[PDB]
């Protein structure tokens, strides 16, 4: 479906700053956030591929200032099995 | 792996899209989509590169030609972000930066005005695009590397009212036959040469 | 048995260029007067070609032998040489001019605003000018097949149409023309009026 | 305009879709898509039929063959509703219902056991799909009219692991060469004959 | 059914050479006995081919299923192997040799001193020898299509003619021969006598 | 039943990239993901033995780029009690 | 100059089928011994071919005098007959057996789970078996070109794969194999082991 | 622009004129006419040169080939004055005289007595001119640059009774296959070799 | 809603050349041009974020040939109050 | 459809001299003039390209004799969206 973009932050504050900068940076959709325990939280935006490719690279630059950024990655087309299995807000 | 040609056609004009769809061995491009051409040496390694396109984005391939020495891949899709993402994934799988492409060097460019009928019979037996009628001006163009010739097609139709007689982006040298009335051919010649000469790269 | 005997006073440039792309002989140039003779059985045209080339200085471009039918084209700048070759052909066949089959139109249709998904296929299945999307396509079949080139000629004497395809041999004669809407309308009316103005059987 | 064949394939099996990828001159189908074949007479009217689909739905056409006198059209899409709506639009423009198609007649059905190498070499030269190997059973089928032949292909691959040596769906007779071991050719022959003999129409 | 069944006793070198230029199987060398079977409907010829290849040691060259007709050539040095394969073919078709179609000659002509303008076209429409300008041309159609190669083979038994073309498959079988005038006359008499000697229905 | 492939990543982003590369590199079925806490998440793919052998050695090579791959394993034929007790998505 | 001299001990059926699908000459049947000789310049191979055809009973399938090089195949049932034709060929060339070029692997790559959109391309550019969407693909480039059929023999000799393509002429030799992953791994290891154990002038 | 081959044929012998008319993409020559062959590098630049012929004189082109690297032009007419005037016009447009051509290197000349039937099937399948029958002597010839090969055809038929099996004057090398009885092939071989190495050039 | 792209040229000629190159080079909408006086005119293309970013980089490339390009900028997600209070073709 | 030609002059006098010599030099149609403020006025001719090329290069020669000519440009094929949005005389 739509392209996927993720920020993983060791901390809720840096994740909220990244999730704010991503949806202020392009036309993406903050579908939610994943708490993997231990203080790691992952903000997930999801839209067309140029928008998320700009939004994650803006939210990373705005989240490295106020927190610890673990991983940033953009998938231009996730497989249908990933969106069916993993919870990215596009499960039919 | 040597990256010869890397050109991103931002919007396919209808005679180029129609000519590619007349010649391509694959999914035919439609006019309006974004497109991308990557040529590497050696040839068969493009089957790695094509996979890196088709696993990454939603783009569709038309021309994958592994000829006698080189290899050429076209990918095309509506969203220009999709084709730019496929281009970034191709250039990561090649492990090259973009500007490692060969700079296109115009070898032969010539406006042959008021072509006799006898030469049009040969040119029309040696071309699959538009015809050429007797008395209409012809524009022959040779570029090295070959793939940049389709850029020399695209921008040409983006300028004026010409007929795309031929473009070959595969082989040793890229060929371009344009045809039409004289003012249209002069505008297309200026636009095609300015399109090719503004593409940077290694020499 | 004569099926098609049609005279052309002048080949229009896209018809002459199309026959320059397709024929297996001395290719015509525009402005030349031309002549098309189709007979059944096919192989007998190798007599009839001789019946032209012993008379005049005409040059033969098209000579196609299909499964049963044979098509011949001759041409020259002077119309009198072509008419003398045609008179010698009709003398050799012992058949008059009106003994030809009167052509019937199987399908005359105009498709407005052909989408890209159909233009790509029609471009792959043709050798003339390409068709672009949005251009109206005129479609024509005539039986017998050779009369198709008559509709390929007179139509270009009417408007600014792109000759996408013409097939003058085989079972059905076929004509793909393309262009803007009013030009296709005028060219289609001219092609239908050209086919309707042929006497015969 | 006579409707010789109107057949709806609910899903293209991978060797049939791969064969159409080898042979067609249009937007090539992928396996899993729903397909549709319409064959009419005279052939040149199929361009009027194809536009009738392409202005209606989102289907993409792969095959448009214009024979001497017949015309074959394939359209396909992932959604079966799109393909059946395109078929409904084609039947509304023809104003002939689904029963107005020609009921297919099986001209020849044979199973050749243990084909010699001297015959496999010629079968391989005269066919484009999967190569046959010497010592394997061959299934041979012709249907009149021709456009049903892909149906006779398609359900056959829904039977057992058989090669798709050839399927010609256009002409005076639709042809089908399948290859494989004895029991698999028996199951595929039973399925293809049951699929052809379950098609209603006129004769 | 059985349209064509002719047993060639041996292939003369231009015919075997032309089959080597055209066929899509095991090419025959000259001096081999050969056999041509044409049936309808065409796709049953793989039944017939297998019926030969289980019986004898013969090797098949031509197997063409054109539109509705299936042509089959087999050959071997010994005439006995080819005749045993032919007996097995006739047993599989459940007919005999007399059930074949008697060939009708559609057109037999001799064009003397062919112009260069016609030789260039004939050479573009042919795969065998090149006809030269000034040479005489022998032209032949036989129905059914197979028997034309008999009209080739016996022709080279008689005269020193150039096999320009032979098409043994399709609706009409075609033969183009070339040479000087007396050679074409002798080869024409031999080819007509070879077609007239075929029993059938 | 079928063979079993696993990628454990300290990070949700690396695991989503691994779970995408695994299902794109073969015919495997991403049955889910398991959160053992502390930031560790495990992607579990499942299918015949060669396909999961390719899937995990593509998911590792595509998940060391964005994450921190803790463990990779392929069980060519798990025991039926493992599928019955542990959550592998084939529990009858 | 003798580029390739490879003796195929037994033609496997998909290779024999593909050669007989692309041969200009006498089609080989499976089980026959075969032989491939590529030399430069090209048309001098007609010196070579006739020599073997004047000595032994072998039959030629593929003789290609292309733009630059020359390629000859001869095949027969008796392996002593094909080896005698090979020694006659090497006498006409006046070189030893090991005057060949040692085969260079330009590119080898196994591409797993090929998308349908690439199988449409590869099937449109192939005259052998089809590839289906999802099957693994093995591509191989060898220099000089004739040894490609060696890589198409032994690989088929060692696994259950589909032969999609082998081109033994031109500038470079190409090999497209396709099938399930384990069979393609076995066939690729077999093809590399066939290419490695060929001596010559490096 | 490099002038490789400039050869002038004073009269086309009928098998060479026939074979050119079988391979030409242009106007077919008839025997007896004067003919002319110009070969240059690069290829597409010959589209200039042909124009300078057809604007100036009454000559007509038969074979214009723009292949992978080089370019070849034939012009022919009855009057030798028109063909020589088109040749002088070509050489003035190239701004090179006749002596800048490459002297033809005779790389291979071989007479093969009594070609076996197994080899004639190959040679007849590879050829477009005559057919070689089993037992007849063959003459093969390779020259560089390739255009002079048609000279090697012409003089050959001008001195013996042979069959022109093939001549390839475009590409990397010029190939010549003649066939006939033994004494005729010895005469044709001596005449063709003397005609090739009896011209000037630059080595 | 849609992303915003602008070329400001001192002079009308460079702006019409830029506004021609932008609507050729991408599938955007040229909603018009704003005249701030003093010789300055601002052409506004407006569409999705992938196309306006590749349209203004052609409009800049074609307006430097004939004109004095004052300013080029893309806004991927313009704020809703900007579209409510400024004339950019999305007045509600 | 019709090729576009433009003379921008800092001055109404040089603009009227340009718009006079352009329509006298060949067959072009003067559609109007755009006042972009700051003394810049732009005369716009429109016709086939063989006439607008000969028109603008004569109008520039005549308008460099009386005034300052800022920019001279010919567009051989303007897009239909340009004729829809910017005022070039061919507004539908």
């Amino acid at each position: 479906a739509d392209a996927l973009g993720m920020i993983e932050v060791r901390g809720f504050v840096g994740m909220v700053e990244a999730a704010d900068a991503m949806v202020k940076a392009a036309k993406v959709e903050l579908i939610g956030y994943e708490k993997t325990g231990g203080g790691y939280v992952t903000a997930v935006v999801r839209g067309d591929v140029a928008a998320v490719k700009a939004a994650t690279e803006a939210g990373q630059r705005a989240a490295e200032r106020v927190g610890e950024v673990v991983a940033v990655h953009v998938i231009p087309r996730p497989h249908v099995n990933v969106d069916a299995a993993l919870p990215l807000g596009r499960t039919p | 792996i040597t990256l010869r040609t890397y050109i991103f056609l931002d919007a396919l004009q209808p005679q180029l899209a129609t000519f590619i769809g007349k010649t391509a061995r694959g999914f035919l491009p439609v006019p309006g989509q974004a497109s991308l051409w990557v040529e590497i040496a050696p040839g068969i390694a493009i089957n790695r590169v094509t996979d890196a396109a088709l696993k990454a984005t939603k783009v569709q391939p038309a021309v994958q030609v592994v000829e006698r020495a080189y290899g050429l891949l076209e990918v095309h899709h509506f969203d220009q972000g999709e084709v730019l993402a496929a281009g970034s994934t191709i250039l990561d799988k090649l492990e090259v930066r973009e500007e490692g492409r060969l700079k296109p060097q115009v070898m032969t460019h010539q406006i042959i005005r008021a072509v006799e009928a006898y030469q049009t019979q040969i040119i029309n037996r040696n071309s699959q695009g538009m015809m050429i009628l007797p008395g209409e001006s012809l524009f022959i163009l040779e570029t090295q590397p070959a793939g940049y010739a389709v850029l020399a097609a695209n921008e040409a139709e983006k300028a004026a009212n010409v007929h795309l007689v031929n473009v070959t982006p595969y082989g040793a040298f890229g060929r371009l036959y344009l045809a039409g009335s004289e003012a249209e051919i002069d505008a297309a010649a200026e636009a095609a040469e300015a399109a090719i000469r503004s593409v940077s790269g290694v020499a």
